[PDB]
């Protein structure tokens, strides 16, 4: 079937029986009105035969499509425009993240070569939008527009209105009449004024209706559709006969989702008459066949009525006919219900309520099955089909392997980051682990309100919760408060990014009135303001009054609405209480080392190391290193000695020893390892945890360590975020909201419209280890670090600008390939 | 002397001026809503 | 049986399956039942008892209104209550 | 409702078909070898067309490496992806320098309303028995009803 | 009725002492004094009045009494409180009261 | 890291090292772009990438930059690299590159080979003795966790 | 920095309102956002700049000073200047003071090796084999004072001060201004004992074959806020009791 | 009742044409729809006399005039489909 231009020898024009009107017929106007023309309708269908067996070309066709919501006709023609090569403007009246990722998926599957799709926000009940959107389609790229010229227009957009009778024509009906008619004509009337060329017509495709008031209570819907039929005669009478050519489609019974799900039950009923209804991919096919190049030329001389109503105008009183078919299927459904309800309870009366409980089955509730799952070891005869004759070649005492790893990220640990990464959805096992780390659920044991209990209980109300109610109650809140989101002031000691506090130095011009203070502070003011203040002792109390005089400098606080409101937080409610860090070390230490201690245990746990002293059974104490390191870490304690100390805020006395970058590796040694191996500390900005591997591996292969930690960690704070703003590295969050970007999608690698990165916080650690000591301990060899490198680029005067010095990991000599090198061959080295 | 008597009698010398500039941005809000009607609909329809 | 109601509940996932244990009167001949139960769960015979299902087991053995259990599961605060009793 | 929502700063142009061709080739390649799409299925024919609608000269060099180095010994679906891939490689070479086409291959589905014996109304839009392509659908359109 | 006021009331009538004579801090075992039928009867009365009795109620003091009628002793006077009331009133309370 | 300067410099470096080493034409590497999801943790960046590289090695999965709205047109010239936006299970991943560029001309690169290429340099006696102590430690870490 | 007059600020809650002072457009909006109700702003229609009155109850920051203990430290000699070595006044006005001490030290250490021009290595070695495994203990304290202490006052500060605060950025200006190499950059940071591990990271860089030449170093700077915090840890000796 | 509008083409549908479309249609139906709700008696019909036009866009530049007149023809079919068949009886005149 896969094995393209099949020729047709008997067309569909010869297939049409005499006296029989097809289901899809083009009409032609005479003096009596519109009626069926076989010549136009056979030219129609023979194009649709070729559009089916061969297909349609839409290359260099510029279409506007309005009303293209997900799951409509207007989105099934967008798959058919873009698959042909069209260049389509798409309008969304609701603009979101889930709206445009529908259109990105629709382009990632159907986007034929040459096609473009443009999603714009657009209101059609707005006059000010329809003026400004044709100025976006027709204006030039130097003025901000697009520079297109529309070759078709498909204005399908409408409002769902129902229950609006003639006595209840309401404001939703006056707004739907403006969307569908009195501003659809302004949409066609504005593409006219932007055209200057009479050689490019724009084929209007108007969604006409065959049901003009023949149904009941729909408001001004039929008055919106029947007055689009006057664009047929107005083509002759006005001066846009070569600007807009009208091609009105009369869409029949379309079976789709939405509010017509109450009408799908009778589509089988009226199809039994010899009539046919349509799915949305069929009225996709039926209107895209109005864009064939033989209809396109026919629209340019004639206004074209295309009655795609599938025979439904040959049904007398369609309202009363579809009413009785919908009634009879509802009146059959309840008599079969209410009998089977009464016959169910009449068997409960005779046979008893003790028996019918044994008729229902005992269903099994599911729980989570949190395992640990070391990577699945293959069998040894299977392991040598994957890798051939490599046996006994590498010395295992000189191969470095990652044997455990963990994180503290914005998505929790390495398990619940991978569920958000690989899948976009949490599991049931990964949703009780994000509810554990964010502090929503706490494991209760013992007595709970009298009864004994052992299970997961909430932390806010403390009530028992089944493990499947973990997702159903908290997946809304786990996702809302984790990942890249806007900075929450509770996590950063009161840092409101909208109200970043600054101080302004103000020279006083009229002296303040005296305020009372203590003994030494008044001596501190008089030394440090000098002549420009006074101090006087109160002999009754011993404390002094101090007056600040004219000419002394004050520091008046101020604030400013700052740009960067979004950053990638450790999840809100993450707590180092819940891992077992004592409140001793919480109250002393800077916040980033809390993220390193948490990451170090569950990275050792990833290596099967339940206690950090299990290395010393196999290795000496002077051979457990820690070559981890930070990029800038300690920003909360650098704010202590520089910003908090100058204000004489109450600060910890030894804050400077936690400001260091080699002091987070101290609390790993002071609280876990108690080792004597090679401590080092890398600090290569962004790329520091890959050189931490580099410093890690050559530590091992030199024989200086056999186990060494390898890591990276950094923290987000106020003063670190403001200084990436002035280097223009992190993206301006406010101008992301003029671009209509939500926080979970303005971290954009590889993108045409990328604007800077999204700064985050946390840690990451790997326990690396020699290959033979890993298989002598029995730990999970997770990886094999074959290569590592670091490189300095080239002479410059710009430090944040990157370069290509790391391209020399692939440096080799290709001057003479006449001899293949002997040493690459695996069997040469084996016999050597 | 005028400020220290207004301090004594608890008289705000700018209570009228603070409420003047707070209704002037409040009547700028309804003006920003009122011209959204006339920009959308037009002068003949609005009249 | 009320322990095995946790084992189906543990090792099934997101499903709403009907039970292999509909009535406790199926346990009146267990050795052919337990084997047919643990062929539906081969992974139960290899995964250890979970700690959530371990303190559950201790909460079954000391439940009120029960016959006291014919063994000791823990050396704990409750040893004589497990022992002499 | 009349509050205007258009802004030119919010437009989202979607262009890079050269990526999504090199993605959906290899996205199809593991749907075959893991059995998620057989050759009898109709969505593999829908997305073999959407690849050759996106054919570049380097996309064949992308495809031809994955079909030459597909291992046939690993299974029988590994026999399938080399055969169904090379048939698409031979097709993308032909449709290259031609204009990409809209050929809809969806199986025609009609409505069937059946009422359960308990009295529930369920709508199954089942596959038509006599109309299975749009080739046969247009032949239905000529006959009237 | 609360657990604290429940146990005390029943115990007060059992020991024939003033309500203040029985501090809810201690335990019945140490409060009785050593009687084999004293402690047994004390618990027995409460046992049939509530139902929820721990492993070592004779040693459970203060908290024990409160826990007994905790996630349980909901507002019910029980038979112990009912029998005592009905009897005392018809044996001491004035004729007809 | 979502900037104009990085994602073409990182792309040209992977293109020019895979050009020089003799990739087959039509074998791009799949670019995974975790910072859409986790952000840029400036010091911690390479670890989250190295945790991801090992998770990719064990599963064989390739995650997707699920904010690749439109990959830049200037990246079509980099043929030896592919830019997914959709998670794709592969049948096995042999090695993963992890490149990190820092301030102060600080570039880096790790390569993370699958564990099975370690487990074939050792004979039958050592492996089946190894797999027991792993299954012993797995159950013991299970009870601890 | 006068050690006898170390400047600090004290937060004082105002109890009687200050008289109005005139300021610019955006600063008056910055005061009213960040003091809230407790200040007033009023436009001068004749000038367009605003007056702002700070009201009763707003917090000021009154400066103060204190006679501090540590008056003695081991200075680079008074009159040392990086003009006299040939560092351009471009790089003087940009860069933190400690990297001036590293550039000066790097040339005359290469000069101690007979290297009159840093490109004389590349005649013998490849460009990807000249490393720089040097590093600091805390270095950049003058630029950490820029982003934390000088920025909060809105003093006029260099825009990219954060990229010279780094410890791996003094080794950047060695590469940006001397070597133009591609060898293994690393950066140690082990507090006091950091320049002996810089040798350690240096040697195993060479013996692994990753570099054939590598710089090895240590450097740190004395400032006000670094000296006060060794006082409270009681590490540096009290100069007055000496 | 109507507005005199002329010279309003399709490119110049202006605010006098949006106000004439409201006079002639979207508030003519509210005029017939309000006499319905004030009627309580099904024995008194109100004969609507609608000024239909025979020239639906066959002339030129008149604005929304033909779109106002052609959608008064849907009150013929709506008499059957809605609940005002005995309240308002439609009698459309086509004035030449």
């Amino acid at each position: 079937e896969i094995e393209d231009k099949t020729s047709i020898i008997q067309p569909v024009s010869s297939t049409i029986p005499s006296q029989t009107i097809p289901f899809l017929h083009i009409q032609k106007k005479t003096k009596d009105g519109w009626e069926y023309n076989k010549k136009l309708s056979s030219l129609y269908l023979d194009g649709l035969e070729s559009a089916a067996i061969n297909g349609l070309t839409f290359k260099d066709k510029y279409v506007l499509v309005t009303g293209a919501g997900a799951g409509s006709i207007g989105a099934e023609i967008l798959q058919g425009l873009i698959s042909g090569g069209a260049k389509v403007i798409v309008t969304t009246s609701r603009f979101s993240k889930k709206v445009t990722e529908y259109y990105q998926n629709m382009y990632a599957r159907y986007g034929a070569a040459g096609s473009t799709l443009i999603v714009v926000p657009f209101n059609q009940g707005s006059k000010q939008d329809v003026d400004a959107l044709v100025q976006y389609i027709y204006d030039e790229p130097k003025k901000g527009g697009l520079g297109w010229d529309l070759d078709a227009i498909i204005p399908f957009a409408a409002i769902p209105e129902n229950g609006n009778g003639l006595d209840n024509i309401d404001s939703k009906s006056e707004f739907a009449h403006r969307i569908m008619l009195t501003n659809l004509l302004r949409l066609l009337g504005a593409v006219k004024s932007k055209k200057t060329t009479d050689t490019r017509p724009a084929q209007c495709i108007l969604p006409l209706s065959p049901n003009h008031g023949t149904f009941g209570f729909d408001g001004l819907y039929s008055e919106s559709k029947i007055s689009l039929e006057t664009l047929f005669n107005r083509w002759y009478s006005e001066d846009w006969g070569s600007k807009l050519t009208v091609c009105g489609a009369v869409i029949g019974w379309t079976r789709g989702t939405g509010l017509m799900s109450a009408n799908n039950i009778i589509a089988e009923g009226i199809e039994k008459l010899g009539v046919r209804t349509f799915s949305q991919k069929e009225m996709a096919f039926n209107i895209l066949g109005l864009l064939t190049p033989e209809i396109v030329q026919l629209c340019q001389e004639e206004p074209v009525m295309a009655d795609l109503n599938g025979g439904l105008q040959f049904i007398d009183n369609l309202k009363d006919f579809t009413s009785k078919l919908r009634t009879d299927l509802l009146e059959t459904a309840d008599i079969r219900r209410a009998v089977s309800i009464e016959s169910a309870i009449e068997q409960k009366v005779v046979n008893g309520d003790n028996v019918d409980a044994n008729y229902s089955k005992v269903m099994v509730e599911p729980r989570a099955n949190m395992k640990f799952d070391f990577p699945t070891l293959k069998s040894y005869d299977e392991i040598k089909q994957i890798a051939p004759e490599l046996e006994g070649m590498l010395d295992l005492e000189n191969v470095v392997v990652v044997t455990g790893f963990a994180e503290v990220g914005p998505w929790g640990n390495s398990r619940t980051r991978w569920e958000m990464e690989a899948y976009g959805e949490f599991s049931l096992e990964g949703a009780i682990e994000m509810a554990w780390i964010m502090g929503f659920i706490k494991y209760h044991n013992g007595n709970l309100k009298g009864k004994p209990y052992s299970g997961w209980v909430d932390a806010k109300t403390q009530t028992p919760i089944d493990e499947k109610d973990i997702k159903s109650k908290y997946e809304e809140e786990i996702l809302e408060h984790s990942g890249i989101r806007l900075i929450e002031p509770e996590l950063f000691n009161g840092y409101d990014p909208k109200k970043k506090q600054m101080i302004q130095e103000v020279v006083v011009q009229h002296d303040l009135e005296p305020f009372e203070c203590s003994k030494e502070t008044a001596e501190q003011y008089k030394h440090e303001h000098g002549e420009k203040c006074e101090i006087f002792e109160i002999e009754e109390s011993g404390e002094y009054t101090v007056r600040i005089l004219k000419g002394a400098t004050l520091y008046v606080p101020k604030a400013l609405r700052f740009d960067r409101l979004v950053a990638g937080q450790i999840p809100t409610g993450w707590d180092a209480r819940t891992y077992g860090i004592p409140e001793d070390t919480i109250s002393q230490v800077d916040p980033i080392t809390l993220y390193v201690l948490v990451a170090t245990v569950e990275a050792l746990l990833s290596a099967g190391i339940t206690d950090p002293y299990e290395f010393y059974k196999y290795v000496h104490v002077s051979e457990v290193g820690n070559c981890s390191g930070s990029g800038m870490g300690g920003v909360s304690a650098l704010r202590g000695m520089f910003k908090d100390r100058y204000a004489d805020k109450p600060v910890q006395n030894d804050i400077l020893q936690e400001s260091f970058i080699n002091t987070m590796s101290a609390w790993v040694n002071m609280l876990l390892l108690s080792s004597s191996g090679p401590i080092k500390t890398p600090v290569g900005a962004c790329a520091t945890a890959v050189e931490s591997v580099d410093i890690g591996i050559e530590t091992i292969l030199s024989g200086k360590a056999k186990v060494v930690l390898v890591g990276g960690y950094d923290d987000f704070q106020e003063e670190g975020s403001y200084e990436f703003a002035n280097m223009n590295a992190t993206s301006n969050s406010i101008e992301e909201f003029k671009h209509g970007r939500t926080p979970k999608e303005m971290s954009r690698p590889t993108t045409t419209t990328r604007n800077g990165f999204m700064e985050a916080q946390g840690s990451g650690i790997q326990v690396i280890m020699t290959a033979d000591l890993a298989l002598k301990m029995g730990v999970p060899i997770h990886a094999v670090l074959a290569m590592t490198a670091t490189a300095t680029d080239k002479i410059g005067r710009s430090v944040p600008a990157p370069g290509k010095g790391i391209l020399t990991t692939a440096r080799e000599h290709h001057g003479n390939l006449k001899y293949p090198s002997p040493l690459l061959n695996i069997e040469y080295r084996k016999r050597q | 002397q005028l400020e220290v008597l207004a301090r004594y009698l608890q008289v705000d010398l700018n209570k009228g001026a603070k409420s003047f500039i707070k209704e002037k941005e409040a009547s700028a809000v309804l003006q920003k809503e009122l011209d959204l009607w006339e920009a959308e609909h037009g002068e003949f329809y609005a009249k | 049986g009320d322990f095995l109601r946790r084992v189906e509940e543990r090792f099934t996932s997101s499903a709403g399956t009907v039970s292999l244990l509909q009535n406790f009167n199926q346990l009146n001949e267990p050795e052919q039942f337990t084997a047919d139960f643990f062929e539906k769960f081969p992974q139960a015979g290899k995964q250890l008892i979970s700690e959530e299902d371990c303190d559950y087991f201790l909460m079954l053995a000391a439940r009120p209104g029960q016959k006291p259990v014919p063994f000791v599961p823990v050396l704990d605060e409750r040893f004589e209550f497990f022992f002499k009793k | 409702g009349i509050q205007p929502t258009f802004s030119a700063l919010k437009s989202r142009t979607y262009d890079s078909y050269w990526n999504w061709a090199r993605q959906d080739v290899l996205s199809m390649y593991f749907d075959i070898i893991f059995g998620k799409l057989t050759s009898v299925d109709r969505e593999t024919i829908n997305q073999c067309i959407q690849i050759m609608n996106r054919a570049n000269p380097t996309l064949i060099k992308f495809m031809q490496y994955h079909i030459d180095h597909c291992p046939e010994y690993k299974g029988e679906t590994y026999k399938l992806a080399k055969r169904l891939g090379q048939q698409l490689i031979d097709n993308c070479k032909q449709v290259l320098t031609e204009d990409p086409v809209y050929k809809d291959v969806s199986r025609i589905t009609g409505p069937k309303t059946k009422v359960s014996a308990k009295g529930n109304i369920e709508y199954e839009e089942t596959q038509k028995d006599s109309v299975r392509k749009f080739e046969q659908y247009v032949y239905e359109m000529a006959q009237g009803g | 009725v609360k657990a604290n006021l429940l146990i005390h009331v029943l115990v007060a009538q059992k020991l024939k002492k003033p309500l203040d004579a029985v501090p809810m801090t201690k335990a019945i075992k140490d409060l009785v004094n050593g009687k084999s039928t004293v402690q047994n009867e004390i618990l027995g009365d409460l046992g049939k009045e509530f139902g929820s009795t721990p492993e070592k109620p004779e040693d459970t003091p203060l908290e024990e009494l409160a826990e007994q009628f905790q996630d349980s002793f909901s507002g019910q006077l029980g038979k112990t409180s009912t029998s005592l009331i009905g009897r005392l009133m018809s044996s001491k309370m004035p004729g007809g009261f | 890291t979502s900037t104009v300067a990085n994602d073409k410099n990182e792309s040209a470096t992977i293109n020019n090292m895979m050009k020089h080493l003799g990739r087959s034409e039509g074998n791009p590497v799949f670019g995974v772009f975790q910072k859409y999801l986790t952000g840029h943790p400036k010091g911690a960046a390479g670890a989250w990438m190295l945790n991801g590289a090992i998770q990719i090695l064990e599963s064989g999965l390739v995650p997707g930059n699920r904010n690749a709205d439109n990959v830049d047109k200037l990246l079509e010239q980099y043929e030896y690299v592919l830019y997914p936006s959709r998670s794709i299970q592969t049948d096995g991943i042999k090695a993963v590159s992890v490149t990190s560029f820092g301030f102060g001309q600080k570039g880096a690169q790790a390569v993370v080979v699958h564990p099975d290429y370690l487990f074939a340099v050792l004979d039958r006696s050592t492996y089946e003795e190894y797999a027991t102590k792993v299954s012993a430690r797995n159950k013991k870490t299970y009870r601890y966790m």
